[PDB]
RNA sequence: UGCUC
């Protein structure tokens, strides 16, 4: 089927966007069992799939939002008494996107996980006003270290999962009812399931490593099977489910998803001759000579 | 923001003097005290509402 | 194949056991279907369907 | 679009041709000027122009930091040495602007002073860009190095008399290879030393507010009448174009321009060799009307023959004596005889049969085809017809040439009857 | 393969051999289909190349007309005589004793 | 600040106001003339070879055309690069071999560029 | 992208309508139509392309990209997003393709050729790996699939 | 062989040794002469190419030179002393086949229709394929593996080639060069190149708000350090410099000196410095930084496949480089022999005549043309597959192989990026002609109507640019570079200056080129996105002729075509009369071309001469190609190169290792105009058969065909295969011979 | 290297 697959394009899966790798590259990424894949997709179901307000709310809850994306203007004000960076939050855009963010939440997000600024340096001067006061930390950072914060402060997260990069509201238009789901282009399934309003029981993912680490090895096997079947069906060619089931089991019979690459092949197999013939001939041969591993003819 | 000394043309840092904050150059004694408020807005593009594709 | 100049290989086994195994397992009548999905590959072609 | 208004005159001044310089500050906007800044001196060199301005800056102004001034003054100079100090007092009081040369030649640049109804142009002897130089830091670093050396020496309280007598380390003045000598000459240090070899010249500064400025500003003008016809600047557009763009220094290789540059005889010869069929009017039009008709006629009578009022290039012209048939390899004489027979048949009758010519001349089909295609076209049910129509105008205009060509064709017919036994 | 160019070439060649001419198949031009159809109908042949043909085996006419015409076929250097190969025991290599 | 044009520049320099102005124009490498008795060759003819007096006229035709008639040929004058930094035209006259005088003549604000009208020179002959 | 999608939709509408018209006007016993009906070789799309109108030349699932500055070929105006200037082929193979249409078709053909060339080697390597990894399993007599060890 | 060889000889006219001064060897004039054979004992004899093909020898001419030297301080001159042998290309100026008639060709046993242009070495016919490479001295903005949009520039001069890059890995611009241990900030390099004020640097980079916002981090990083003067920056650079493995000679505190030399000579070699004046180089790096900043926003990344930035090296440039390298090696060997012989041999004065080995250059050229592997240590160029065996399968095969072009990529893996058919190949290369297989997309063929430009003097170009008002870059600061109406004018990668109202400049330059004062091959293009006026005059650029259109009416009329048909004018006359002009890829990128007259609109500058010229030679045989599919045309071109047919009129006397001939070859009935142009009808490679499209006996299921027995019996398809069996009876060292 | 498939 790899030769039969044409490696087509324009197959956005009905969203007309979010280019996903499908075809021989996708089968390669699946069989390699790489920890980080290209264009990871996470499908999450909603408890209230008929309401769009709740869908956008859970989106804003899961989607990463930077401070610069919600603030209307950031200005460095050098008052005659002291200098500090000021940030004005656009409450209008906040209520438009339905993000549960305020000045105090922004202050708490600052000083945490980035830029090391202490809580005593950040203050709130109004309903949608935040202030940051750098200091002479003496770590090659004089007061003009402003020029660092002014470049880093706009990229500080205020809400959402840091790993999540983009989340969209997909809609299924079934004749019975039009339902809403979340398509997240991130690499964090645990955080998506742990978020409020997301039906963690019917949440899947494309990255096999995340499924393995989160929901066990059987979940990883099922995800591999479903993903291979879907990737093969996208090209109009069908394969008996038994082949993909055997492949997934062989990849998930030692309790860990081991890829088909030389590393997983060596971790699974034990014959020295086969490993030496596949790849790394001299290295494997010298390692076996050192270990004195006797190889059978099974 | 970026400002330069009329004397030599190097960048002006902001430092706390003996009376008031001032712009100063690291290669000459030129200084300039701040009298009124000075602001430099950037107007970041915000996030937009994205839609319900599907 | 498409009969456009393709060169194919022809091998002759040198053992009765190999001959029997090739005739039984690799028999044309016994492999009219592919193990991928069971669909028949050996069927009519152009100038036979028309 | 006619010159309705603003017919301004242009005058030229040579009073300050060698004394006019253009100083531009790439780092100083035009809003702020140095008119209020008291200058101190200006070093300059006549050759290899590089001017360095030494000005004074105030200190009591609030835009000056006295502590940092003292710091930089103590860093650049010593505690109280003051023998060679970049600043007279203990503060940074003098500022140095160094000049960089934009281009070597500035003859194409001129300063234009505009007065009511006139514009005076004065050449520029040189253009330099003035930028704030950082030279006090180099002396500060040298002083820091000498202070470090002094500290290394005073590492001990009392330093015994060192027996560091300078052994005679006189090195060989080795004969330097030409490549290494060129590398040395092209080195930056050598150029800098050569520039420094020229002595400096000190000049005082006279600001724009001084009376001397307005006094000397009048030299940019020139005494002269309003209307004067310049003796020079009278070359035609073609001469100017030739000045501002000086020159660097098949048989149809030569183009039309290269053709016209050759004598009339060569032009006619090449035109008859390329076309082989053309009327006289077309030749006169191509060569040009400025050429007399008698000369063109005498030239074409030598390399062409008259056939039905048209001109056909002679056979020997197309086939030199050392050439041969590209298809059969027969000598050029036989080709000339065959072409003459074809031309004679065309003069006798407008319709010529290919088979008859092939049978008489005993030539192959391809040679006869090439001979006919040069002056004939295929007409169905009629054979071969002359490509051009009967031109009676040229025959009526020149009867003497017609008679000359008739007797020449009679001679050629006699020769052909003798050769081919017609 | 949608090789209509082959059909156009065949029709033009048929018209040329009928009227004793050499049609041009110049790219983005050449002789049009209407001219060759006129040439075919003028000489008494079908204006589409298809002609009434009788089966040589059974001797009965065919239910469908056959598309005849002169086509410029060129033989390639690939021959079966040079590509035919059969290997007996034969020699073996010195390093590894294989054919 | 809108980009001005030479015609309107001269118009507002003479009609709207009468104060003199210092300009810096760039002439071509070779002028349409011959060095007068300068010991030659078709070499470059610059202002250093020409004498004083009237050397050419400046015409302002309709539609904003600004030409310079410097004899039989006519160049065209356009606005050069709009310089915003300080440009001081000064006269450095070395009256004595030991002491000279530097005279600030004025300030340079606008720059002009004179170019041969190659189209006319080509269509002429 | 909205304009691109709308133009592609309009061109596909033209293509499908021309194909439907050609199929409805064609009479039975037509060899191409018969071979497309029986499924021996070809299809209705090829018939519509070679009779009625060739479809939009799509490179990587999109219109012909601008090879030159702001335009595919110098023969079209700059910033011109017209159909004929981006890959559309109004003429059919029977009527002949214009120079630009032929060039776009050759571009699509070479794109497909290079795609297949890369696919050959990629799938060869993938098959080698998969076989070398899965060549050890076998079905035992106790209905349990076991490895070599 | 007529110009470049003389320049190479003049570049190394004098060679001398350090020991025993006042001794020298001066070259005066070099000649190649006519092809000859060294068979006769110390005597030359004219030899024809066919004889060399038969005798398995090389078709070369003796390279001689007149010289003057000093034996014992007495000047001795030689007027004719052979030094080597240069393989002579067929149908060249010195070739014996040129200026010959078909009868004289028959006398020499050579086909008149033979394309020629290929070398004959040891009996084999080798062809030097046209090499394709990227244009040198050009800034390329591209994304890195990690997505960082950086810049690169490969400055290549006649001596050294150096690729310097600039990255934004950490929001600030670091410059990377092969001679620096670690990439250093760009502001330090600015301060080291003379410009020490940060305001001037910022003005040179740009005055736009986003430009300063993006460049702020670099200024801050430079301020963190104590680098504020030129001396400090030069010292830092020297600290970031490593010796080239202990260069011989006393350093003597050359750290700052080495830094300045690398800044002046090594970095950006194409940008010249008059006398340690980096102003031009400073402006160049500033424009590069500005381009990188502008590209860091909107993803306007330049593509490598754009053939407007490609250059084609023919056999001339390769042979010139090879001859220069061999001559330098010969001079070095002679100087070494002199140094070894003169100081200790004897009172017998040494002379180079007794040591001038004549086999060096001959063997070098023979090995370079035969093996095809070129190893130039002076340029560090290691190329392979430069020369290929001319395929004599048929006349079309050779005619198409002669006009091939290979890619610099040197296919070894699946890149799939240059393999695509770019719109830039319009009118220059054949879109359909390409070898089907692994070499698909990288082995291309030239179009039917195309031309490759050569190198010009570049003097009058600079003079006209200076006389057209181009302001000197050194006269104004870099702030003017940030204005919207100021356009940069370049010249072969070098900043020529700035200009305003570039429309007038371009129009006047084009009119002057049409007039004839400027070489018709000099290309001028304008890029409004970057606001840059490129003036290209280097060789290797692809140009195509186009009819000039003025005011909706082409300059070419029916009268001009009638005059051309009658012979009054030629193509050079159309070129001189401003009727047809050559346009380059970069130039036509800005021009408007019309395919036909009916397509001419108000905004049209040129007209297409003929559309069918888009196809190449092999694709020209396809009758009605616009009615077929593109893979069909590709396979047809591939098989036409292997089509069987006659080779030439001398195919009977020709003896090759493998030849295929057709018994009764017939010319096609549907012949394209390209067939008449290439004279393929004289040497056809097929037969016209009465084919009937139908199914018969089911023996034609998949692409197979049924042949008629009687047709084959009457001579249809009968072919002939000619093979060669060669044997050698050579004499060994001992006085014994093979009998 | 050229190819064939
Ligand atoms: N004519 C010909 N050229 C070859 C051959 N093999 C390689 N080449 C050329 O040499 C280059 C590649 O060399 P390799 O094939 O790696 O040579 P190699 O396999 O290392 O040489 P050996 O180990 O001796 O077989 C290519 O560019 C080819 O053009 C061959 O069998 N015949
Ligand atoms: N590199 C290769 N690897 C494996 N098989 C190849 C290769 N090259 C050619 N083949 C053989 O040739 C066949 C390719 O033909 P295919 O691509 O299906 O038709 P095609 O060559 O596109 O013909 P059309 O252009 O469609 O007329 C399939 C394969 O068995
Ligand atoms: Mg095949
Ligand atoms: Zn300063």
């Amino acid at each position: 089927p790899g030769t039969q697959m044409t490696l087509k394009t324009f197959h956005f899966a009905g969203v007309a966007s979010m280019n996903i790798t499908l075809g021989v590259p996708r089968i390669k990424e699946i069989i390699n069992a790489s920890k980080a894949i290209s264009t990871p997709i996470i499908t999450a179901q909603l408890d209230k799939d008929d309401d769009a307000d709740y869908a956008r709310l859970v989106k804003g809850r899961i989607e990463k939002t930077l401070l610069g994306e919600i603030s209307e203007y950031i200005e460095e004000v050098f008052l005659p008494d002291d200098c500090f960076i000021l940030v004005k939050l656009s409450l209008e855009r906040i209520r438009l996107l339905r993000l549960e963010v305020n000045a105090e939440t922004v202050r708490y997000s600052i000083c945490t996980s980035k830029l090391r600024v202490k809580p005593g340096d950040v203050a709130v001067h109004g309903e949608a006003v935040v202030c940051v006061t750098p200091r002479e930390n003496s770590k090659s950072s004089m007061y003009y270290v402003l020029q660092f914060l002014k470049e880093d402060l706009p990229k500080v997260v205020v809400q959402g999962i840091p790993e999540v990069s983009r989340a969209v509201i997909h809609i299924d238009e079934q004749s019975g009812k039009e339902k809403y789901k979340l398509l997240v282009e991130g690499d964090n399934l645990r955080a998506v399931m742990a978020t409020h309003g997301v039906k963690g029981t019917r949440t899947t993912s494309n990255n096999t490593y995340e499924v393995e680490k989160t929901l066990g090895i059987e979940a990883a096997r099922t995800t591999i099977i479903n993903e291979i079947q879907y990737t093969m069906v996208n090209h109009g060619m069908s394969i008996d489910r038994r082949h993909v089931m055997l492949l997934s089991d062989l990849m998930t019979y030692k309790g860990e998803v081991l890829g088909i690459t030389r590393f997983g092949l060596a971790k699974m197999k034990e014959s020295v001759l086969m490993l030496a013939s596949f790849e790394k001939t001299a290295d494997h041969l010298f390692d076996a000579a050192y270990f004195g591993q006797k190889d059978s003819v099974c | 923001m970026l400002l330069f000394c009329p004397g030599c043309g190097n960048g002006l840092i902001v430092e706390e003097g003996q009376r008031c904050h001032r712009f100063a150059c690291n290669t000459c004694p030129y200084v300039h005290n701040i009298t009124r408020k000075v602001t430099n807005r950037k107007y970041p593009k915000l996030k937009e509402v994205d839609d319900v594709l599907g | 194949a498409d009969f456009d100049g393709d060169e194919m290989n022809l091998h002759l086994p040198q053992t009765e056991e190999a001959k029997a195994e090739a005739l039984v397992l690799m028999g044309t009548k016994a492999n009219l279907v592919t193990p991928r999905n069971g669909e028949p590959l050996i069927a009519a072609i152009q100038d036979f369907l028309t | 679009d006619d010159p309705v208004v603003q017919e301004i005159d242009v005058y030229l001044a040579k009073s300050l041709a060698e004394k006019l310089y253009l100083f531009q500050y790439p780092v100083r906007p035009a809003s702020m000027t140095y008119d209020d800044i008291p200058h101190l001196s200006a070093k300059i060199k006549p050759k290899q122009q590089k001017v360095e301005l030494e000005m004074a800056i105030d200190t009591l102004n609030p835009n000056y930091c006295r502590s940092k001034g003292e710091q930089i003054a103590l860093n650049v100079d010593g505690a109280c040495a003051d023998e060679t100090s970049t600043y007279s007092s203990k503060l940074m009081d003098k500022q140095t602007f160094c000049s960089s040369q934009t281009t070597s030649n500035t003859s194409r640049y001129a300063a234009a002073l505009y007065r009511q109804g006139e514009l005076h142009l004065t050449p520029l002897h040189g253009i330099l860009q003035l930028r704030p130089s950082f030279s006090y830091l180099d002396k500060a670093d040298a002083k820091h190095r000498e202070r470090e050396a002094a500290n290394e020496a005073g590492d001990s309280s009392q330093d015994e008399a060192e027996d560091d007598v300078k052994q005679i380390t006189v090195r060989f003045s080795r004969p330097e290879s030409e490549q290494a000598r060129q590398r040395r000459v092209q080195s930056y240090e050598f150029l800098q030393k050569k520039h420094a070899e020229e002595p400096w010249v000190h000049l005082h500064y006279y600001g724009l507010r001084d009376s001397r400025s307005e006094h000397e500003r009048q030299y940019l003008l020139c005494p002269g009448s309003s209307g004067v016809e310049n003796t020079e600047l009278v070359k035609s557009p073609s001469e100017y174009l030739m000045m501002l763009m000086p020159p660097s220094q098949p048989s149809n290789v030569l183009s039309m321009a290269q053709l016209r540059t050759l004598p009339l005889a060569d032009q006619i010869k090449i035109l008859m060799k390329n076309v082989k069929v053309m009327p006289f009017a077309n030749l006169m039009s191509l060569l040009g009307p400025s050429i007399d008709s008698v000369a063109v006629l005498r030239g074409i009578q030598k390399v062409a023959m008259l056939v039905q009022g048209n001109w056909v290039v002679k056979s020997d012209i197309l086939y030199p004596k050392d050439s041969s048939s590209p298809h059969s390899g027969v000598p050029a004489e036989v080709l000339c005889r065959g072409r003459d027979f074809v031309m004679w048949k065309f003069t006798q009758s407008r319709w010529v049969v290919r088979k008859e010519v092939a049978t008489v001349t005993k030539l192959c089909a391809e040679d006869v085809k090439d001979f006919l295609e040069h002056m004939a076209v295929v007409r169905i049910n009629k054979g071969w017809e002359f490509i051009l129509p009967y031109d009676g105008e040229f025959i009526k205009k020149h009867p003497d040439v017609v008679q000359r060509q008739h007797m020449l064709w009679t001679g050629i017919q006699a020769k052909l009857e003798k050769v081919y036994n017609l | 393969r949608m090789t209509v160019g082959k059909l156009i070439e065949l029709l033009a060649g048929k018209a040329g051999v009928l009227d004793g001419r050499f049609h041009y198949g110049t790219a983005f031009g050449g002789s049009k289909v209407k001219d060759v159809c006129e040439d075919l109908v003028r000489h008494g042949y079908n204006y589409l190349g298809k002609d009434y043909v009788t089966s040589g085996i059974t001797g009965e006419p065919l239910e469908a007309y056959i598309y005849f015409g002169p086509v410029y076929y060129q033989k390639l250097k690939h021959m079966v005589l040079d590509k035919m190969h059969a290997r007996a025991r034969g020699p073996r290599a010195v390093l590894t004793r294989q054919p | 600040l809108p980009k001005d044009v030479s015609v309107a520049e001269l118009l507002r320099e003479l009609s709207l106001t009468k104060e003199e102005e210092l300009l810096f124009l760039q002439l071509p490498d070779t002028l349409p003339g011959q060095p007068p008795t300068q010991d030659i060759a078709e070499n470059a003819c610059t202002l250093a070879d020409l004498t004083e007096g009237q050397v050419g006229k400046l015409l302002i035709r309709k539609s904003g055309r600004v030409q310079l008639l410097l004899g039989k040929v006519t160049l065209d004058v356009t606005m050069g690069t709009a310089c915003s930094f300080l440009q001081e035209l000064v006269s450095v006259g070395l009256g004595d071999s030991r002491t000279g005088e530097m005279t600030v003549l004025g300030h340079v604000k606008h720059k002009l560029v004179c170019s041969p009208d190659f189209e006319s020179l080509l269509d002429h002959k | 992208e909205t304009l691109e999608a709308l133009i592609l939709k309009e061109l596909s509408v033209i293509r499908d309508h021309a194909g439907s018209a050609c199929l409805r006007e064609l009479d039975k016993s037509n060899s191409p139509l018969t071979m497309a009906l029986c499924g021996s070789k070809g299809s209705f799309i090829n018939i519509s392309q070679m009779i009625a109108c060739v479809g939009q030349q799509a490179i990587s699932g999109s219109r012909v990209p601008d090879g030159f500055e702001n335009r595919s070929l110098p023969h079209f105006e700059k910033h011109s997003k017209l159909p004929a200037a981006k890959g559309f082929v109004a003429n059919s193979f029977y009527s002949g393709l214009t120079p630009t249409e032929f060039f776009f078709h050759t571009m699509a053909g070479r794109e497909g050729l290079v795609d297949t060339a890369v696919k050959t080697a990629e799938t060869g390597y993938m098959q080698r790996r998969l076989v070398k990894s899965l060549e050890d399993l076998c079905s035992q007599y106790d209905l349990t699939v076991r490895s070599s060890t | 062989i007529n110009v470049e060889i003389k320049k190479i000889m003049k570049a190394n006219e004098k060679v001398t040794s350090d020991a025993d001064p006042m001794w020298y060897l001066k070259y005066l004039n070099i000649y190649v002469g006519l092809p000859d054979v060294e068979e006769s004992f110390n005597v030359t004899r004219p030899v024809s190419p066919h004889e060399c093909r038969l005798r398995d020898m090389t078709y070369s001419a003796p390279i001689t030179v007149d010289i003057e030297y000093t034996r014992g301080s007495q000047r001795i001159i030689r007027n004719a002393l052979p030094i080597g042998r240069m393989p002579i290309m067929l149908r060249s100026s010195n070739c014996v086949l040129t200026g010959k008639t078909p009868a004289e060709f028959a006398k020499l046993n050579e086909c008149p229709l033979d394309p020629g242009g290929y070398f004959i070495v040891k009996g084999v016919e080798k062809v030097i394929l046209i090499q394709e490479q990227l244009s040198k001295n050009r800034i390329i903005v591209e994304a890195d593996r990690k997505g960082a949009v950086g810049a690169s520039v490969t400055s290549s001069t006649h001596e050294k080639k150096s690729r310097t890059n600039m990255a934004v890995k950490q929001g600030r611009f670091y410059l990377r060069h092969n001679t620096l241990s670690e990439d250093i900030p760009i502001v330090i390099i600015f301060k080291a190149m003379g410009v020490e004020s940060d305001q001037e640097i910022v003005q040179m980079i740009g005055t736009e708000e986003h430009v300063m916002a993006a460049f702020g981090p670099s200024l801050e990083e430079c301020q963190k350090a104590q680098i504020f003067t030129q001396m400090q920056a030069l010292k830092y650079i020297g600290n970031k410099v490593r010796r080239q493995r202990m260069w011989g000679g006393g350093p003597k505190k050359t750290k700052i000196e080495e830094a300045r030399e690398l800044l002046a000579s090594t970095i950006l070699t194409h940008v010249p410095v008059k006398e340690f004046n980096f102003r031009a180089k400073c402006i160049y790096t500033a424009v590069m930084v500005r381009r990188v900043i502008l590209a860091q926003g909107d993803n306007k990344v330049d593509d490598r496949d754009y053939y407007g930035n490609k250059r084609l090296e023919l056999a001339g440039q390769l042979l010139s480089l090879l001859f220069e390298d061999l001559f330098k090696k010969f001079n070095s060997e002679m100087k070494k022999i002199a140094d070894q012989v003169i100081p200790k041999q004897r009172a017998a004065q040494f002379d180079v005549v007794k040591h001038m080995r004549q086999d060096q250059i001959t063997n070098g050229m023979v090995n370079a043309i035969s093996t095809g592997n070129w190893s130039l240590k002076r340029f560090k160029m290691d190329r392979q597959g430069v020369t290929q065996v001319l395929s004599r399968l048929s006349y079309i095969s050779a005619l198409g192989m002669m006009t091939r072009i290979s890619s610099q990529f040197e296919k070894t893996r699946k890149v799939s990026g240059p393999r695509s058919l770019q719109p830039s190949q319009w009118g220059m290369l054949c879109p359909s002609d390409t070898p089907e297989g692994e070499a698909c997309g990288l082995v291309k063929n030239l179009a039917l109507m195309t031309h490759i430009t050569t190198d010009m003097e570049d003097g009058p170009i600079v003079k006209l640019a200076s006389n057209l008002g181009v302001e000197d870059v050194n006269l104004l600061c870099g702030e003017e570079l940030s204005y919207p109406n100021v356009f940069l004018v370049f010249l072969n990668g070098n900043i020529l200056g700035v200009i305003r109202d570039h429309k007038k400049l371009v129009n006047t330059f084009r009119l002057m080129r049409r007039a004839g004062y400027i070489n018709e091959f000099v290309s001028i293009s304008t890029n409004l996105t970057d606001r840059c006026v490129y003036i290209s005059s280097d060789g290797g650029r692809l140009c195509r002729p186009y009819i000039i259109v003025k005011k909706q009416k082409p300059a070419v009329t029916n009268k001009h075509m009638e005059e051309l048909a009658q012979g009054y004018r030629n193509f050079e006359d159309f070129l001189h009369e401003s009727l047809v002009e050559y346009l380059d890829v970069n130039e036509e990128n800005d021009c408007n071309i019309a395919l036909y007259e009916h397509t001419i609109n108000k905004d049209t500058t040129h007209l297409e001469i003929e559309p069918f010229t888009l196809l190449g030679v092999c694709a020209g045989l396809i009758p009605y190609p616009h009615h077929n599919q593109s893979p069909r045309n590709t396979y047809q071109c591939a098989m036409g190169k292997q089509a069987m047919g006659t080779i030439g009129y001398n195919q009977r006397n020709r003896i090759d290792t493998l030849m295929y001939l057709l018994a009764y070859p017939q010319k096609p009935m549907v012949k394209t105009k390209t067939i008449e142009l290439i004279e393929f009808e004289k040497l056809p490679a097929g037969q016209n058969a009465t084919v009937a499209v139908m199914s018969y006996s089911g023996y034609d299921i998949e692409d197979a065909l049924v042949l008629n027995k009687a047709s084959l019996d009457r001579g249809f398809g009968r072919c002939l295969v000619y093979k060669n069996a060669k044997c050698t009876l050579k004499r060994y060292t001992n006085q014994t011979f093979d009998k």
